RNA sequence: CGCGGGGUGGAGCAGUCAGGUAGCUCGUCGGGCUCAUAACCCGAAGGUCGUAGGUUCAAAUCCUGCCCCCGCAA
RNA sequence: UUCGGAUUGCAGGCUGCAACUCGCCUGCAUGAAGCCGGAAUCGCUAGUAAUCGCGGAUCAGCACGCCGCGGUGAAUACGUUC
RNA sequence: GUGGUGGCGAUAGCGAGAAGGAUACACCUGUUCCCAUGCCGAACACAGAAGUUAAGCUUCUUAGCGCCGAUUGUAGUGAAGGGUUUCCCUUUGUGAGAGUAGGACGUCGCCACG
RNA sequence: GCGGUCGCCUCCUAAAAGGUAACGGAGGCGCCCAAAGGUUCCCUCAGAAUGGUUGGAAAUCAUUCGAAGAGUGUAAAGGCAGAAGGGAGCUUGACUGCGAGACCUACAAGUCGAGCAGGGACGAAAGUCGGGCUUAGUGAUCCGGUGGUUCCGCAUGGAAGG
RNA sequence: UGAUGGAGGUAGAGCACUGUUUGGACUAGGGGCCCAUCUCGGGUUACCGAAUUCAGAUAAACUCCGAAUGCCAUUCAUUUA
């Protein structure tokens, strides 16, 4: 709950002195902070899904949600209804602890971390992270990492805009 | 596969019902809550 | 990002129960409607479009701050209007809600003061 | 080839708008709702509109685009 | 049986030999059929004549021409009535054959020469020794027949090989290094539920596994059944397709042949003496280990 | 949060012992951790041709 | 000139009555041919016509035809009596009805488009007339 | 435009009915034998079966089309 | 595999005006193929075969080759059907 | 004045812009309980009243979008005829669609509170 | 004469009720579903843009645009976003006896059906439920077979047999 | 026959959907030529050109619209039978 409390105390007035808001209920907000991994090779066996899930379940204390194709893709030999990986969406103090591990933790611990994409919105001010790569803090259980796939990580805010957003990231902690 | 079929009351032994199912799909014997007109109350209807 | 408004959502399932519900001077509503704070309660015939019976916890009659007894009260109170009005039997349109809460000791409510929905 | 077809099946109205009809009628044979049904009709699993009670057949605008039909016993 | 044998072939004989003389025949009429056709509408085409040659035309008696033609046609109908005639008497043949089928084998050796090595191996229960001592040994593409009474001490071999033997032991059994078994058992009550689990349990190819339950006998409307509620040939068959779709170096054969079929018999005499794998077998039809193998072990106490 | 089908998450520290700096959050109490944003710097030939024969 | 794709092989022949809805009115070149009949009009006087004009511009100016042969039409062989079907595609035609602007010309001076036309007039069958935009 | 019969490694052919995961013979390539060539011997290569899709656990095979070849007609 | 040592990266050493094409050696690191080899085919009857190393000629530097040297040291030869 | 709830073919709407929260509606703080989220107290449900109405929601402006929509005139066409008869024309009667003029940023009620 | 067709469903033809022919134009059917039914509750699609890892033109995630451009078991038409589309609970009304009255109809048949009674499902209750989204998925009588029956039983009782 | 009220999507008209289709602006993308080649990034024939858009067209099995007639009905009227 500290980046809770930092949102609340320190964010929030060093944000409205910038942005000159009327009202404080102009202030960017973290609604949600989605995880996604697509698979794929589940289609091949979704026993590596089995994992994601089990990863998923490992890296934030909350079963995800098996996501499933809408289409049939014989491209990729794809059904309609087949378990195409999985998400999360956390929201709360949850998704504050989440954030706060991801910067404290797991930014530096990738290889070469010495920062990440600021063009990386929608242009509505919602935020776009992806990990190429796994394995990023110690709780990843290593000695059982099969496979390193990936993590789309979508960070939605109340923010109206990219500059919002930015801003407002780089308060909380994000090295952009 | 699909097949007609005569339901039946398990308590009169009269047949009663008349309905369709598929052999894949429902392989147990089929079974239902009908009503059995000669005991005039709703009874366990077993297929036959 | 945008929320869906409660209120909104809330009359589209209303009005999906008005094309099965709708109130006559034989058999009214009781039309619910349910705020963050209050609760109101109007009884209505569509025939006319007119009512003949109002309750809500904004009438300085009620006790108890727990919503779900200010519900409960203005259960009594309509009821007791609706007797008094000269009817005993009414539909009760849920509003869009769920007959699981505040919506539920109302009109628990009014059925035990003696309405017959 | 092409040359088959199937028996014409008598759709359309059968009763009249002014018109006074016994209850059970048949006022609107249709494949799909191309009129509702309203006061005092009901409908069968065809969408075939039918007269519950007595009464003269009034056909009406279900506000801007759709057609209504409904009968005002006497 | 023998009788059974006998009759049933000339009944196989008589159908094949039938449905070719129809076969035969229905080609020839189909053939003289549209022949017949063609020589119609050639008469036909006489009732016109030619735009770019003055005269052709003027034709008279156009009925007669049309008339003759069709008699030709009507020859052409006859003929193929006949044909479809010879078809329906066709349709009832081929019922009471079974259509044999080969057999295929996932053999994946090594270079271990050596596969199994058993010495001094006497075996038993509450130092009940159950057999007198041998010593042996399982080499590559090489067949070994362990015989004996019943109870002799077989299947607790093979319990002493994969390790649970729940009795006395004593004596050397070796495998080799990171060696693979599949395995046969006489106890296959085990196996439970469908086959799309059965092959999840058993690390398989659902394809290959069906393909050969169907090679081994097992009609397609088959699959959709329940090991519970399957033949015990059938799920005999399933122990033994789950055998044959193993990748394996050694394999393991506990009376395979109990409650199979004559077909079934042959085709494994077939499969294993054309591919000639390392193999262990426990048999009490004499004459099938005799038309394989040649290394014949009769354990005895 | 439904029952049964969550892992367990509990409140646990974050250390890194090259500052020393303590961190609360809850994950699946002390743990171990070497870098950290309080301790990450972002928050050749010639050369060795030169180092290898002195010019 | 026609159609890569079409929903349904054989057609109406339909009606020709009455003045034509559009193409009334030269729009995208300075003059234009304009049909005093109702005729049916096929490929081969379309791109006879258009080669025409072309040839006698010697690639000058620009043409625009605005009619196109979206229908077909059948025919039975010689020889063959009437029923047992209908008749195969022959080719495909275009009804133009009068009042129509069939073929239009700019980038060229007068007396050459007047005379284009005249050419392209003569290869068609219609009873046909000059037009000049505004 | 239609009716029959065909499209399986370089050639010829089965397998198509009865789905069970591509084969027979010759030929080509390489190495042996031979003074050398042929024969002979030991090896290999060459095709998801004309093609785009469906059905199926699985298609050369069953179904739907599309494109070529040989007869007739045309 | 502590087999096998290839190949490859890095550092060095010598020769020599010069070691990229294109040298030899060493160290560190990697650690491939290969678990005795199809058809067929080669040498050898005694200090032979087999194996072990040593030197020399060419040579500024460089050979798993060539020439020579010695250490240890077998089996078999019925016999001419082919 | 706000909120609720109904009817009238959106002439009611969609967009843009301005202001307001007195009560009210709302957001909003949480999960203590009823109850719930193929994950999440986001939604549902419950309890509360620190804060802001920023948004939603109200009222006003806007004819940009969409909606309605004449008159005239035409095409078409019933009846009666004519001609040079796959078509064209005449008399009478009716009469579109399109394209507009113009309207239109709501009308009618009931109830609770201020 | 060959080819093709013969029964049924959908559209056009068919001329704004209905009906309407051709060896006129185009297509389908001879089934499926035990949930693809019923009820209660909840939800709204397609595609495009933007961004993001393997991941591409395109899987999956997120926001916005988004009035239907989707889906509706299966042909076309009509219709449906107050859902008939989609999802989750509880079930089996895919009940029994019927049925005023209408539509179509040469006859035989076909279609719809409020409502009554019995006994139930769902739902708090209103109330909906006599299969599916509507229209094809089918065929007489004779003759035999199966089950039940409070029917008959060649003078009587049975039986045979109806 | 008149008056009134209805169902109905035809002739006509139109492109608001489904198909066909012309010219122009722009262009994903597809062609070569050359430089650079690990075949990697361009620059042009006013090269072929999805898609969008402007203008113009078109339809028996297209309709945002939509008649005249004809049809059904009125314890409505007139005249006849
Ligand atoms: N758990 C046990 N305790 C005691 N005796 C046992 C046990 N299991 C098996 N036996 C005995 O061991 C003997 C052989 O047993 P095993 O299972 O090896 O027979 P087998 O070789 O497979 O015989 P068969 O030809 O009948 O299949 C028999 O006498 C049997 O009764
Ligand atoms: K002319
Ligand atoms: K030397
Ligand atoms: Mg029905
Ligand atoms: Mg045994
Ligand atoms: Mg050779
Ligand atoms: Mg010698
Ligand atoms: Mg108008
Ligand atoms: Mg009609
Ligand atoms: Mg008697
Ligand atoms: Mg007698
Ligand atoms: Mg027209």
């Amino acid at each position: 709950n500290r980046l809770k409390e930092k949102y609340i105390k320190e964010v929030t007035p060093s944000l409205v002195e910038k942005f000159n808001y009327s009202s404080v209920m102009q202030t960017p907000k973290v609604d949600k902070i989605v995880i996604n991994m697509g698979v794929g090779d589940a289609v091949s066996n979704a026993k590596n899904l089995d994992k994601a899930v089990e990863e998923l379940a490992l890296i934030t204390g909350q079963k995800p949600l098996i996501t499933k194709a809408k289409k049939s893709i014989a491209g990729f030999r794809l059904r309609e209804g087949m378990p195409i990986g999985a998400k999360v969406t956390l929201r709360g103090e949850r998704m504050y602890e989440f954030l706060d591990k991801l910067v404290t933790v797991s930014l530096p611990r990738v290889r070469d971390f010495h920062g990440v994409s600021k063009k990386a919105f929608d242009g509505r001010g919602n935020y776009t992270l992806g990990i190429k790569e796994q394995l990023i803090f110690p709780e990843v259980d290593y000695d059982l990492v099969d496979k390193v796939r990936g993590m789309d990580i979508v960070i939605v805010t109340t923010a109206n805009t990219d500059e919002e957003s930015r801003e407002l990231l780089a308060q909380l902690g994000m090295p952009f | 596969m699909r097949v007609n079929i005569t339901l039946e009351c398990t308590s009169c032994k009269e047949r009663n019902y008349l309905t369709n199912k598929n052999k894949r799909n429902n392989p147990d014997r089929l079974e239902k809550q009908k009503y059995c007109p000669r005991e005039r109350k709703v009874t366990l209807h077993r297929e036959t | 990002i945008t929320k869906p408004d409660k209120n909104k959502t809330r009359q589209k399932r209303h009005r999906r129960v008005r094309n099965k519900i709708s109130g006559t001077a034989e058999c009214p509503r009781l039309n619910i409607f349910r705020s963050n704070k209050n609760i109101y309660a109007q009884v209505i015939d569509d025939v006319a479009g007119v009512t003949l019976a109002s309750a809500s916890a904004l009438d300085k009659e009620i006790s108890g701050g727990t919503k779900t007894e200010t519900a409960a009260a203005v259960g009594k109170l309509v009821a007791e209007r609706a007797a008094e009005k000269g009817i005993k039997k009414v539909v009760f349109d849920r509003g869009g809600y769920l007959y699981h809460g505040r919506v539920q000791a109302l009109a628990e409510a009014a059925r035990e003061n003696g309405l017959e929905f | 080839s092409n040359g088959r077809d199937s028996e014409s099946k008598r759709l359309g109205a059968k009763s009249a708008d002014g018109q006074t009809v016994t209850g059970g009628s048949i006022l609107y044979r249709q494949r799909g709702t191309k009129i509702y049904p309203g006061v005092n009709v009901g409908i069968g699993g065809d969408d075939t509109l039918f007269a519950k009670v007595d009464g003269v057949v009034r056909f009406e605008r279900k506000g801007r685009d759709k057609k209504q039909v409904s009968v005002y016993p006497v | 049986f023998s009788i059974y044998e006998e009759q049933k072939k000339l009944r196989d004989a008589f159908e094949l030999a039938e449905n070719e003389k129809i076969k035969k025949e229905v080609n020839r009429l189909k053939e003289t059929a549209r022949k017949k056709a063609e020589w119609s509408m050639n008469r036909e085409g006489d009732k016109y004549g030619n735009a770019k040659e003055k005269g052709s035309g003027a034709i008279f008696d156009t009925g007669a021409i049309g008339a003759r033609a069709a008699r030709v046609m009507k020859r052409s109908k006859h003929i193929q009535q006949r044909a479809e005639t010879q078809l329906a008497e066709k349709e009832k043949l081929l019922k009471d054959l079974e259509y044999i089928d080969s057999l295929s084998m996932d053999y994946q050796p090594t270079h271990h020469k050596t596969l199994l090595t058993v010495e001094e191996l006497r075996l038993g229960y509450e130092k009940n020794w159950l057999f007198a001592p041998i010593s042996f040994s399982i080499n590559a593409g090489e067949i070994v027949g362990i015989t004996g009474k019943n109870g002799s001490g077989k299947s607790s071999l093979i319990q002493y090989l994969l390790d649970n033997f729940s009795g006395d032991s004593e004596g050397e059994a070796t495998l080799a290094h990171q060696l693979t078994i599949s395995y046969v058992r006489q106890d296959y009550e085990d196996n439970q539920g469908t086959l799309s689990e059965f092959a999840e349990k058993n690390q398989l190819d659902y394809t290959q596994f069906l393909n050969n339950l169907r090679k081994l006998g097992m009609e397609r409307a088959v699959f959709t059944n329940r090991i519970e509620q399957m033949s015990m040939g059938q799920r005999k068959k399933v122990e033994v397709a789950k055998s044959l779709s193993q990748s394996a170096e050694l394999y393991i054969w506990d009376q395979p042949l109990n409650y199979l079929d004559v077909f079934n018999h042959q085709q494994l005499e077939a499969l294993i003496l054309s591919v000639k794998p390392a193999m262990l077998v426990i048999e009490h039809d004499a004459h099938f280990m005799k038309k394989i193998t040649d290394k014949k072990i009769v354990l005895k106490s | 949060m439904k029952q049964d089908i969550h892992p367990n998450y509990q409140p646990v520290v974050f250390m890194d012992s090259t500052t020393g700096f303590k961190f609360l959050s809850g994950s699946t109490p002390l743990l171990r951790v070497e870098v950290t944003s309080d301790s990450h710097p972002f928050y050749g030939r010639v050369d060795r041709f030169n180092k290898k024969y002195g010019l | 000139l026609v159609p890569k794709r079409v929903k349904h092989r054989r057609e109406f022949r339909g009606k020709m009555r009455g003045e034509a809805k559009g193409g009334k009115e030269v729009a995208f070149g300075e003059w234009g041919l304009q049909a005093t009949e109702s005729h049916w009009i096929t490929n081969r006087q379309i791109e006879a016509a258009r080669i025409a004009m072309t040839r006698y511009m010697k690639r000058g100016g620009k043409v625009w035809i605005k009619i196109f042969p979206h229908k077909s039409y059948t025919s039975k062989a010689i020889g063959v009596r009437m029923g047992k079907g209908k008749g195969a595609p022959e080719g495909w035609v275009s009804p133009v009805k009068r009042g129509k602007i069939m073929f239009e010309i700019a980038g060229v001076p007068e007396e050459v488009a007047r005379e284009a036309l005249r050419l392209a007039s003569h290869k068609l069958p219609v009873k046909t007339k000059i037009v000049k935009r505004e």
